[PDB]
């Protein structure tokens, strides 16, 4: 039946559309507009406008929270799609808040919620649907309790549109929006679908798993620094796909008397069992099974020993799967992660520049923010900015509104809706932030391209065969028979964009970029943690495909001197891990160095950083393009000649043409300062606008360039050709030819 | 699992005792449980009690901080001591390591007899998915031999979670589509499509364990050698093939050898041989672990290795950087001590205290002979010296074959002709220019798939470009080819080679 459409995940987020695939609307005839009556379980109807889009699936149906909760189905369930031709106009529609979300909200609740919806806007409501209307800063629930035409109406200006007080109760069967759900959760979109697959088959189809008699995953260990939402994703996975959640908090279960803890978890166990499918949630786990080392007391070792006791009897609970939090894997006993308990494992980690911004539009939903603040500027200052982080900052930014509003002045809706938060708020908001995972090794695709640096074509092509390839054709190597090289040494004098080459091919393959900087090595090397060499690697492999980079390999060389041989402990630590790095996993070491010569030379076995490539200085067109990339987000004039400004900057280091950059900027701040300074002195003396400098002009590169200094000599120069005319004499045989 | 099948195989009773699960019991209930398990065993003897997780109950006495704990350590080694009544109850225990229980366990009556199950190898990793693929219909894509050679670092759980995976893998691809009817099973089928994405998936838990297993080397894969080749065989295959006249003529067999020669030139290759001949365990001790247990002071393990070694014999335990700590200390004038460092004294304590009926052979190689701790090379230890010098012309024909067996090559290329023109190269520069012609034929086919690609979108009205890698690429390879052994360093091996066979006059001696 061609009716039959599984259900998925909105785009769109109106409540009142329902996205298709491009070749679908035609096999079904719909106008992309067309009002069409969805059917699904409990005799649930819903009608709703039909867009088209092109990632959605033939047979996939994207609908919002809303629909679906007034359809009583889920993700991946199946409902009947077909038009609803006759969807006339009406006259009366009697809508209702739900008492829960409107529980201290004082107003009209029209001509701040319902007439915002439903405004400009011909909504398709069918009698009893349950819409959510996103103002002020709340999410206002109305159910349709009574329309004219029923059951299906539409709404439009020649409409009453009637609504009066009393609001209702819930129902049993319904499912309150503010419930958590996939759309509330942001910032982990890979880990939440790697979560989705792991845990829906076994949720979603509990006796057809029973029947089919596979193992299910048991115990899936999230872990990340705290307030990434994990206990959020948990509860959201337990919602979308019906099954009972059971929080279990670390803190709650110790703070309870020795064996009241082991009744907690032992009931906790028996309820997950009783209403399954389930989730058990164990909020901070480390707080119940840390290290065996941290654990000193015969209680807490007990309670241990009871939880990994539980976790291997859910071999014969009915589905039910057990998730954890926890900072990192090594923050609990390391019997948990033997199989039959928490295997599974997701690194949630810090969120990304679009996954900040994806949780700055979830936070913000509700808020009436102003035209001014575009959330992207703010997701992107706000590195080091965890969920929870970016949570409290959009509410400083809403406290720094109010704050105003009440200067200026249970609460009017009117006036909360008018409270619009600006650009201003949330940069005060941005500067009172403290970041929580500042010191979180950042893994993230960059958003640097081989446009930021042009030319090194041969670097270009030699990248893309060791890093695209292996992950774009793993076919062709399996069929050539060829192991794919393990990484590259990057060597040239500094500033010359290898950390850029490093991050450009990292984004061409839109593979996460890890950097570890030469002060990084060194803090291992001082400490004498070398150890977290294997972390470093680990978290590598947990990000597969990942470009692993080393910015400075040579900066323990250069620290010892640059009396004992090449080898070091870090350095030998690294050599240990890509021995053991498996080339399935696609993790690519890149290492860089201005001092190849210094270089531990077990680092350039084969198996290794084999390879080495030469990054000079840049030539003139990459010389433009770097101009080009630095100044794309400064106003300069159209005047500049930066192509006659790259072509008199022979021998200069992007670090170079970077500082000429910064200095015409800097000038042209001064200029601006200064001007006005002096138009506010002359306003002060002569009381009685336009920019005195809207751009950095000509003038003030020319001003740069006086400063400008090669930081890179033509000794250095001479240096590093000498080595690569010494690898590449070795490189003989040229005049080779086969009989 | 091993276990439980030895229990119902002898028809013996088999009680479980989960170490989690005793020591989650309250104080005296987990003396109460051991003690119940112990009489139960004892009234359905013959009986196997099969302690899962021994550590969780009996960890080193320092882990047991808890009077209890300790308590519960007593009261099973007493009921171990008390098996001497218990009429035929075998006990069984599971541990991650030796060192991780109490070591008063370990004593006699105690838990004595040890098995170490280790990690499978290529062919016991078949083996695994053999068994938990039984059930699942298999299209006739699947080769479980790629599978098997691909998991490395699995131990069984993670293969019977790789099946799982690709299981699901396939019931979700058919799922979307469609108590369950078993016919649609049968249909259900797993293609390599499924197994290859359940290994990217997959996380081996048993990357960081030491491999023991026999190599799939062989004397092929080098050739040439011949005089070393039958040094090696002299020394690991007569003594364990032939105990019988080593008695007779009542000779030590040798403890080791010391290869030395250019780097990358197949010392590796003829250890992995030489085992693989033998169908003796190889362990390899890169040095890289040599320097790890240097910069940590952590020679200890250097005793552990040789355990190991012990523990799976016949075993050919190669280092292959004897050197390695040599020349982290400057090696040519080093620092102001002398040759001798810890960890190459653990292993010449470890190598004094190896009995030679164990046939543990030790084999080290190293690039740097000069710098080698001289008390290594004395009799009772690396005493024979072995230079493996570059491979000759066969040797060079026989490593250019090895490295090209996975590789489609097209038969126009003369292997034997690349050889001839290879002269002074290494085994690895050879494995380098098969590397490069690989890289070449890879992005030439990679470059013919966009272009028919794009001939495709600007034409919407099929071949292998190139299926093999032909004589061109080989050409081109050879541009980017370089020895990496100069004739500097040849000569100083053949001078060191040199001076110690001038020492070794005396040949014209004969009897009267």
């Amino acid at each position: 039946r061609p009716n039959r459409l599984i259900v998925d995940e909105a785009i769109n987020e109106d409540n009142s559309v329902v996205s298709l695939s491009q070749p679908k609307m035609d096999e079904l005839q719909l106008f992309r507009g067309d009002t069409v009556l969805l059917k699904g379980k409990k005799r649930r109807e819903a009608v709703c406008i039909v867009l088209s889009d092109d990632t959605c699936s033939d047979e996939k149906i994207r609908m919002n929270r809303v629909v679906r909760n007034n359809l009583r189905v889920r993700l991946g369930d199946v409902i009947s799609i077909q038009p609803c031709p006759d969807v006339k106009y009406g006259k009366r529609i009697h809508v209702l808040p739900i008492d829960d979300t409107v529980e201290g909200i004082t107003g009209n609740l029209f001509e701040v919620y319902l007439k915002p919806y439903f405004l400009e806007a011909y909504r398709p409501i069918r009698k009893g649907d349950i819409f959510l209307v996103r103002g002020g800063m709340r999410a206002v629930e109305f159910k349709v309790v009574e329309t004219d035409p029923s059951p299906y109406c539409i709404v439009a200006p020649d409409t009453v549109i009637h609504c009066e007080g009393e609001p209702i109760k819930r129902e049993d069967e319904e499912e309150s929006l503010n419930e958590v759900g996939y759309d509330d959760i942001g910032g982990c979109r890979k880990q939440l679908a790697q979560i989705k697959e792991m845990v829906e088959l076994p949720l979603r189809h509990p006796a057809l798993f029973k029947a089919i008699g596979v193992k299910p995953p048991r115990g899936i260990l999230l872990y990340g620094p705290p307030g990434t939402g994990k206990t959020l994703i948990a509860r959201a996975v337990a919602n979308e796909t019906g099954a009972f959640f059971f929080l279990i908090n670390g803190p709650e279960i110790m703070s309870k008397l020795a064996g009241e803890s082991e009744s907690n978890l032992r009931k906790a166990f028996e309820e997950a069992e009783k209403n399954a499918p389930a989730i058990i949630f164990i909020d901070e786990l480390d707080a119940i099974a840390p290290k065996r080392e941290k654990t000193h007391g015969e209680v807490e070792r007990r309670i241990v020993s009871q939880l990994l006791t539980l976790m291997d009897g859910l071999k014969q609970r009915a589905h039910v799967i057990v998730m954890a939090a926890t900072n990192r894997p090594n923050s609990i006993d390391p019997a948990l992660r033997r199989f039959g308990r928490f295997d599974r494992e997701v690194d949630i980690g810090i969120p990304d520049a679009t996954g900040r911004l994806e949780i700055l539009q979830i936070h913000t939903k509700n808020m009436k923010l102003a035209d001014d603040v575009d959330l992207e500027q703010v997701a992107n200052e706000t590195h080091g900015h965890v969920g929870a982080d970016l949570a409290a900052l959009c509410s400083e930014a809403a406290l720094q509104a109010i704050r105003k509003k009440m200067d200026l002045i249970t609460i009017d809706a009117e006036v909360m809706n008018s409270l619009a938060v600006t650009m201003d708020d949330f940069r005060w908001a941005l500067s009172q932030s403290n970041p929580s995972a500042l010191r979180e090794t950042v893994v993230e695709v960059p958003q640097v391209t081989w446009e930021d640096i042009g030319g090194l074509e041969d670097v270009k092509r030699e990248l893309q065969e060791l890093v695209q390839y292996p992950v774009e054709h793993p076919d062709k190597f399996l069929k050539f028979g060829m192991t794919p090289s393990k990484g590259v040494l990057f060597y040239g004098p500094p500033g010359c964009g290898k950390t850029l080459l490093a991050k450009a091919i990292a984004n061409e393959c839109q593979a996460n970029f890890i950097s570890i900087k030469g002060p990084e090595l060194l803090t291992m090397w001082f400490g004498e943690s070398e150890a977290n060499v294997r972390e470093i690697f680990d978290k590598a492999r947990q990000a597969a495909p990942c470009v692993l980079f080393f910015d400075e390999l040579d900066s323990i060389a250069k620290a010892r001197g640059g009396g004992g041989g090449a080898a070091d402990r870090v350095i030998n630590q690294i050599l240990t891990e890509m021995d053991g790095m498996s080339t399935k996993k696609n993790v690519f070491i890149i290492g860089a160095t201005n001092r190849p010569d210094i270089i531990d030379p077990a680092i350039l076995r084969p198996g290794r950083l084999d390879q080495l490539i030469y990054i000079p200085l840049p030539d003139e067109k990459s010389r433009v393009a770097i101009l080009k990339a630095n100044l794309r987000k400064s106003p300069v004039a159209k005047d500049v000649d930066l192509e006659f400004l790259a072509k008199m900057t022979n021998g200069f280091s992007g670090a170079d043409l970077t500082e000429i950059c910064q200095r015409a900027c800097k000038l042209a701040i001064r200029e601006s300062i200064e001007s006005e300074i002096r138009r506010e002195r002359e306003r002060q003396t002569n009381p009685s606008e336009d920019d005195p400098v809207p751009e950095i002009r000509r003038d003030h590169f020319e001003e740069a360039m006086r400063f400008a200094r090669r930081s890179v000599s033509d000794n250095d120069i001479r240096k590093y050709e000498m080595f690569a005319q010494t690898l590449q004499q070795s490189r003989g045989f040229g005049s080779f030819r086969f009989p | 699992l091993i276990a439980r099948a030895v229990a119902n195989e002898t028809g013996a009773f088999f009680f479980l005792i989960n170490g989690p699960e005793i020591m989650s019991k309250l104080a005296g209930e987990s003396e109460s449980n051991l003690r119940k398990a112990f009489e139960e065993a004892e009234k359905n003897a013959p009986a196997i009690i099969f302690i899962d997780e021994l550590d969780a109950i009996a960890p080193k006495r320092e882990k047991t901080h808890g009077e209890v704990e300790r308590r519960i350590v007593s009261q099973l080694l007493t009921l171990m001591d008390g098996l001497k009544q218990r009429a035929h109850v075998i006990v069984m225990a599971a541990t991650n390591r030796p060192n991780s229980i109490d070591p008063a366990l370990r004593r006699f009556g105690r838990f004595d007899r040890e098995v170490d199950i280790g990690i499978p190898d290529a062919t016991g990793r078949l083996e695994i998915l053999q068994i938990h693929t039984k059930n699942m219909k298999l299209a006739d894509d699947v080769d479980l031999e790629q599978v098997a050679n691909e998991t490395h670092g699995h131990v069984g759980a993670d293969l019977a979670a790789l099946c799982s995976e690709a299981a699901l893998q396939a019931i979700r691809k058919k799922m979307d589509l469609i108590t369950i009817d078993a016919e649609v099973m049968n249909s259900l089928a797993v293609t390599m499509d499924d197994f290859r994405w359940a290994l990217s998936q997959s996380n081996p838990s048993a990357l960081r364990e030491t491999v023991v297993e026999v190599p799939q080397v062989t004397w092929e894969d080098i050739g040439g050698l011949e005089d070393v080749k039958r040094e090696l065989q002299e020394l690991v295959q007569y003594p364990v093939e032939h105990p019988d006249k080593f008695l007779k003529f009542g000779m030590t067999p040798s403890k080791g050898v010391l290869f030395y020669g250019p780097p990358g030139c197949g010392k590796t290759l003829l250890a992995k041989a030489i085992a693989n001949e033998c169908q003796a365990n190889f362990i390899s001790i890169k040095g890289p672990e040599l320097l790890t247990m240097w910069f940590g002071e952590s020679e200890a393990n250097v005793r552990e290795i040789f355990d190991k070694a012990r523990q799976a014999a016949p075993c050919v335990l190669f280092f292959d950087e004897l050197d390695s700590i040599a020349k982290a200390r400057g090696g040519n004038i080093g620092d102001g001590g002398g040759a001798a460092d810890r960890v190459i004294n653990q292993i010449l304590t470890e190598m004094d205290g190896m009995s030679t009926k164990k046939n543990v052979f030790i084999i080290g190689a190293t690039n740097r002979p000069d710098i080698i701790d001289p008390a290594i090379l004395r009799p009772g230890r690396l005493d024979q010296l072995i230079y493996i010098p570059l491979p000759d012309e066969k040797s060079r024909v026989a490593i250019l074959k090895a490295n090209l067996r996975k590789s489609p090559v097209a038969k126009d290329v003369d292997l034997e002709f690349l050889a001839k023109m290879t002269n002074g190269f290494s085994g690895a520069d050879l494995t380098e220019i098969c590397q490069r012609a690989c890289k070449l034929a890879i992005r030439e086919s990679i470059e013919s798939e966009i272009r028919r690609e794009r001939e495709r979108q600007t034409n919407p009205s099929e071949d292998d470009p190139v299926p093999e890698i032909r004589r061109d690429h080989f050409e081109e390879a050879m541009r980017f080819a370089r020895r990496s052994v100069s004739d500097n360093d040849i000569r100083k091996y053949e001078m060191f080679a040199q001076t110690l066979q001038q020492s070794r006059g005396f040949g014209s001696f004969r009897f009267p």
